[PDB]
């Protein structure tokens, strides 16, 4: 069964879809806007899920990453969090991880702008940075080679370039309020789907932008939106209230969760929304950073710097060394976490369980 | 006032 | 050798037609060697080939009208022959004893200073002037708890509270008093005084200031009979038919007691000059054109078209009997209308216009806009220099004065000490000098073209009654060929001043209908002066004497501050509508606004080789001989040498010598040419061209530029020299020798211990000089107020326009002498000021209706509901208040309302301005200089992909910081980067100087920073624990910790621990150890 991640405004929660309970995750934090997650890169069994985060007045916002366990459930453990190093940021109301590599995009709005970098966020490097007033949410599609990328001021647009900058298109430009969210359907020929905050409807079109169509209306101002199994998720912002429907629009709304209106987003954590059996289609023969594009692969350099003067791979910005990740607390089946003078996290069995990190039993 | 450089 | 532009050489004539040179000599030769005669011009040489009246008896006094009354009564207080005669001073009642009880009841005014024979003298009452009779010879008394209680007057009755009477014979009744609005009955007198209806117009000043009886109700115009009827003798308006009808109805016969032959066909009666017309029942003279009817009715004198109405032509004028005619001159082509002159060089004219952040180069026309400098501080005013193409101006913001030529190359700054708000300035392009005025010194200075050289040429008053005073010098304009300075003043008594350009001879120009002369200019062709008032909100100009003022624009004008001439068409710079406009220079028709601008345009000027005549200079290649200022004489016909501003003037039989005089604390150069201060010397700037400033003895320098460095080196502020207050460790700054001699500016005045303070602060009832120097006796009698100001009993000084402020100013009510406010002597400015409608203030017309209590009644503010705001550049507020409309979605809260922030649509940026994330602009210089300026720091983001400005320095974090604060031995980077990177300054390879502590990363900090538990130097090798471990510290109050730390002060007892260990919070230190049980 699918996890539920919502993210509140001070904290994190997610809920499971079957046993309608919820449980404990990461808390003490302040004006965070979305998350997104990468399903356990390093296949130990906890996933990272990267929650960016706003400021008021004199500091600025960030984007941090977390672990999430992987298994049933997992309480009391203290989850620590990393920040990425990325300086200047205003608002980050898009923010979406590409698993097809180890790239990071991520819209600030105020600085209209669409940001991307390693997974660290060392490589930071401009992709479009023109013709925007309110770069919306980030979708990206690696199959495809495709991104998506909304704007939501006086000019509401759609639009959808390569991950390495060109070939910008609009998808369409009528009939058009506040876009909000963006989702795409993996499995229904890559058919993509949006949000209005001031039409009050769901749309889907084909990646190319044809056969636009209405799928629901009167959803309660919808702000985010997610794809799975064969129904459609929102959340009313002005409500906090969570609803499904078939992604084909013949259903009735059904009601699931009421949450407070500090609810930001709705996002299904599972491994088959994304597929990592998709390959990697980089030689790693770039320098610093191995962009995704149709049929192949491009090399780019970190932002306002050229390549060396009659090559095209190699880039005159230094090369800096990537950044580890603190251990987890693995602990399984209501195990508990403590740090000893290493500070590693050794668990504490419950009764009944034994071995390392309390497997079985 | 309102003649103030 | 060529002719300049359009013009011809110095010896050769120009015609007016058509611009060619003709030779100087075939002028009025006799022969019109010009295309249309010019050559032949009028002005040329020509050729030659009781018993008795008014006495009853001697001993009965004779009353002027004729009456008879009894000697004996003379000045005994009362009129008895009803004309003041038996009263009248110069019937002897003045200069002689009054005997007896008939006291001389000590006055000036003669009707209450009458010798009244009382009797009732020290009974306890107010009996004349001042009532001085309980003074003379009286006894003391208790007041009773009912009746009013005067101190120095007698206790008398309630009634005489607030009456317009004085009862205590000092109008302690009537102090701080107010007065109930005068009803319908009682007309309220323009000083306060509540008149019966029955006395206005009267033909007597009741009032006490001749208020009831002005002329703007005792006019009374008697009737007209306008056509179809007909007025005969005194406004009969009787038919026509009724003309020499033989029926006497028009009063006594005007009609038929004459209505005879025509008066006109002999000299006999009518004596006209030029015309007759003989009509009805009489006739009248009548003048041709080119001639005006003379007082006397009876003959004609010729106009001067030139200088009554110099509209009628365009440049200039010579007048003729009869008629006129205008040229051109030098260098204009007339028209074949024969008014109008077109310019002849081919240099086209373009504005050059002070923006503020902007020097800005906009086309007459208004086709080009375009941009001479960007970034500046703010540009106050600007001037040209034709002679060199440079461009001088002010920038407010930084307090200097640069230059540059026109090719935006070679900029760089002439005057950057001892300048505090110079409002305007001027170049004397003929001599090469640099005039400008500051609005703080309240003076006029003058300086070489290049910096050196500055000189004091006019300050206190200008007048012979100190009337008119330097209060708010701005705007200032030159006429070298008569060596003139022309200045305007907007203070209280706004005025347009005059002086030649040596100091002397100083006068007023302008003093009547100006309120708020923001600009003034000259038309060099007509010699015509100009000004625009943004009050009264006219453009007026006028001969260069002052009189025979016209009107350009009649209170159309919202707000000018700056025009100029050129041709015939005025350009100014308005701030209401920030604007600039155009149109022609005598009716203003034509109106066009030239261009928007983001920020109001302070000055404007056509540059044309034109607007600066050339003309021979007097101080040619010598500077006549003087080794200072050659400056040019009043009336530009020679020189006179001067000297600087802190030298001596002493003349010898032959040559003018001047010599240093400069205080202790200001350092004279080698070869003499100026004295710099004190603090100046040593600091490797060589502010002196000799290089006396900068010798090889000189010790090392610690402080920063600006700063004055004591002996044992630490730093201060330049103010704290000789201030009475140590403020170096050692005193350096309080050693006697560099007081010995100490001075000040004009606009300080010193005290006894040497310290010297503003000259308002000076006998202020408030000791400031330490010594009570400033509130001595002695000095705050014998003391003279300066021009300009009232001084008062108490020894104060007041701007003399707080004389009848009606407010107390001088604490002994020694500026509210009633008795004289309450005359014609002190009424409001005619059609400038407000007067208000109780009290005897008057105040600014501006200030009516602006959110405060300016007549002390609240009379300003009432009705405001119904006055108009301007129809083009004001805003009306929801509270129908006034205000200009630059002012609106500025940002701030004007109206009082928020009416202005109300619906504020963000505007845009300039082009040296960078929009924050908040839509709001700030100077494209506050990018990434480690502060906080976009509110949200939105400025400092994402600046490591960007350089900085060509002068600054780029710190490795991204900010900008000034180049020449790197290398300085203080950190100054926000990481310090300015110091890491660049050499040693001794050759011993010794970073900074011995006497303080170094840092591992190249800043060095004093010595007591060590330890002081801050991270002084980013490094931290000063918090490093080692160090202190052998320096002690002021175990008293530096609480030296368990492991060898001095955490002290404000951070003991706090809530977290500095030492480590909790120590600085323990409770064995901030508990009461014994407190002095
Ligand atoms: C931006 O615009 C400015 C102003 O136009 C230019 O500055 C002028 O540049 C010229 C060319 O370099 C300068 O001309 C040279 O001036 C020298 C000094 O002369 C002084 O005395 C004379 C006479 O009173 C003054 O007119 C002058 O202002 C100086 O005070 C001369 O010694 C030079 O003589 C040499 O050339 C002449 C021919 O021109 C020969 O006859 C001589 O034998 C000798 O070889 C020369 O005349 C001029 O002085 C500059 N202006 C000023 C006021 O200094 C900038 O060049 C321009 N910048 C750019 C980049 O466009
Ligand atoms: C800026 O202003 C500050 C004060 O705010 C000055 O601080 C003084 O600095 C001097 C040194 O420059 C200190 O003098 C030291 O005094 C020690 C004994 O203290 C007595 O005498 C001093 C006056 O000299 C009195 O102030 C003090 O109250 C005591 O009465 C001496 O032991 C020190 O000797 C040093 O040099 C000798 C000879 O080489 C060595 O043998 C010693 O080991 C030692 O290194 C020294 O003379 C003075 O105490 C400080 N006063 C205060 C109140 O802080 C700064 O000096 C000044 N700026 C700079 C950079 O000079
Ligand atoms: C590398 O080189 C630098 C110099 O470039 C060294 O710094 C010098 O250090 C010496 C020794 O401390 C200093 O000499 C002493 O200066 C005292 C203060 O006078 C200075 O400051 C005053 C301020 O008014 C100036 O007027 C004056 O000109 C000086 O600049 C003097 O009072 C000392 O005199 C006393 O000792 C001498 C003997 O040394 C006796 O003959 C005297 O009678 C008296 O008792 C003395 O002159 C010198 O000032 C420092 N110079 C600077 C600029 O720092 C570094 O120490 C060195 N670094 C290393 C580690 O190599
Ligand atoms: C008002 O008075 C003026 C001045 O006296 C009168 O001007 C006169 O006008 C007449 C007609 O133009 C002039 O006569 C002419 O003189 C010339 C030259 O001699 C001659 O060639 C013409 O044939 C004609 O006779 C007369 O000279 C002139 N007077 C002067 C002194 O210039 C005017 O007529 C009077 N107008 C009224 C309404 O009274
Ligand atoms: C203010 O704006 C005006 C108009 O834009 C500027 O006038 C321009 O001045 C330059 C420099 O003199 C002219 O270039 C020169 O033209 C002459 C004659 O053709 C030629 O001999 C030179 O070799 C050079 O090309 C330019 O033509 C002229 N433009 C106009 C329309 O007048 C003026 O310079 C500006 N002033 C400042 C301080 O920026
Ligand atoms: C300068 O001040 C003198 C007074 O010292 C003025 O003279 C007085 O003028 C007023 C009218 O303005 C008269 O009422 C006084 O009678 C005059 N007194 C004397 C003694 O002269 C003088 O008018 C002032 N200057 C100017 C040009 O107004
Ligand atoms: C000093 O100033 C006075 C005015 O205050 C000048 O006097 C005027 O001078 C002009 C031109 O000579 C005359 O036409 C006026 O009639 C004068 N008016 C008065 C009231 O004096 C005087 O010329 C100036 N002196 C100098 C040195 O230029
Ligand atoms: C100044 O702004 C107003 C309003 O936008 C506009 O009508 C006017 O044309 C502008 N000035 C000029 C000379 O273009
Ligand atoms: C005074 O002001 C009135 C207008 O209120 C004006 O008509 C008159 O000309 C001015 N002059 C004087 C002193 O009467
Ligand atoms: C001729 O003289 C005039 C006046 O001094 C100007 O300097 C002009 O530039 C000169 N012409 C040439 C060609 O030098
Ligand atoms: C002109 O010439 C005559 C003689 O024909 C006289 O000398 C007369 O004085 C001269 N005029 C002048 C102004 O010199
Ligand atoms: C007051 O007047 C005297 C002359 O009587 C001096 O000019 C003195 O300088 C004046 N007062 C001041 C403060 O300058
Ligand atoms: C760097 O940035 C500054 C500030 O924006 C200026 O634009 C400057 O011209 C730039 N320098 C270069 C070499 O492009
Ligand atoms: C630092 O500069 C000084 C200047 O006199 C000397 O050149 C010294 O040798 C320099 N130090 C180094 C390490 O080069
Ligand atoms: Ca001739
Ligand atoms: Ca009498
Ligand atoms: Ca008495
Ligand atoms: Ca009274
Ligand atoms: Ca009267
Ligand atoms: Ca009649
Ligand atoms: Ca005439
Ligand atoms: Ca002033
Ligand atoms: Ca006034
Ligand atoms: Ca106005
Ligand atoms: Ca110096
Ligand atoms: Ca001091
Ligand atoms: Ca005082
Ligand atoms: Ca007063
Ligand atoms: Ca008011
Ligand atoms: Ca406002
Ligand atoms: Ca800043
Ligand atoms: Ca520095
Ligand atoms: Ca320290
Ligand atoms: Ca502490």
């Amino acid at each position: 069964p699918p996890l539920l991640l919502l993210p509140e405004n001070v904290r994190i929660r997610k809920y499971n879809t079957s046993s309608e309970k919820f449980s404990e995750y990461l808390e003490e934090e302040e004006h965070i806007q979305t998350i997104d997650y990468d399903w356990d890169p390093e296949h130990i069994g906890l996933s990272v899920v990267y929650y960016t985060v706003l400021a008021q007045g004199s500091q600025f916002g960030a984007i941090k990453r977390a672990y999430i366990p992987n298994f049933e459930s997992g309480s009391n453990n203290p989850i620590r969090e990393v920040d990425l190093g990325l300086k200047y940021l205003m608002q980050p109301d898009g923010l979406a991880v590409d698993w097809v590599g180890r790239h990071i995009y991520w819209s600030d709005a105020k600085s209209q702008r669409i940001e991307v970098a390693t997974l660290d966020g060392r490589y930071r490097k401009w992709l479009i940075t023109t013709q925007l007033d309110q770069p919306a949410a980030i979708a990206v599609n690696p199959k495809l080679g495709l991104m998506f990328w909304t704007d939501q001021g006086k000019q509401p647009k759609i639009e959808s370039a390569w991950m390495n900058g060109e070939h910008r298109s609009v998808l369409v430009s009528e009939n058009l309020g506040w876009p909000n969210g963006l989702s795409i359907d993996y499995l229904n020929d890559d058919r993509v789907y949006w949000s209005d905050s001031k039409e009050d409807v769901i749309e889907a079109i084909k990646y190319d932008g044809t056969d636009r169509r209405l799928i629901i209306n009167e959803a309660m101002k919808p702000f985010s939106l997610d794809i799975f199994e064969d129904k459609l998720y929102w959340v009313a912002k002005e409500k906090g209230e969570v609803w499904r429907q078939n992604k084909f629009g013949k259903e009735n709304k059904e009601k699931v969760l009421v949450v407070n209106p500090w609810l930001t987003q709705v996002r299904i954590f599972h491994q088959l929304r994304y597929n990592q059996s998709v390959s990697n289609p980089c030689k790693q023969v770039c320098s610093h950073l191995c962009l995704l594009r149709p049929g192949g692969y491009s090399c780019a350099c970190p932002q306002g710097s050229d390549f060396v003067t009659g090559s095209t791979v190699q880039c005159d910005a230094a090369s800096e060394l990537p950044v580890t990740m603190p251990p987890p607390c693995r602990c399984m089946h209501g195990g508990n976490c403590y740090f000893d003078e290493n500070e590693l996290p050794k668990c504490k069995c419950s009764s009944g369980y034994s071995g390392e990190y309390c497997e079985v039993g | 006032x309102x003649n103030x450089x």
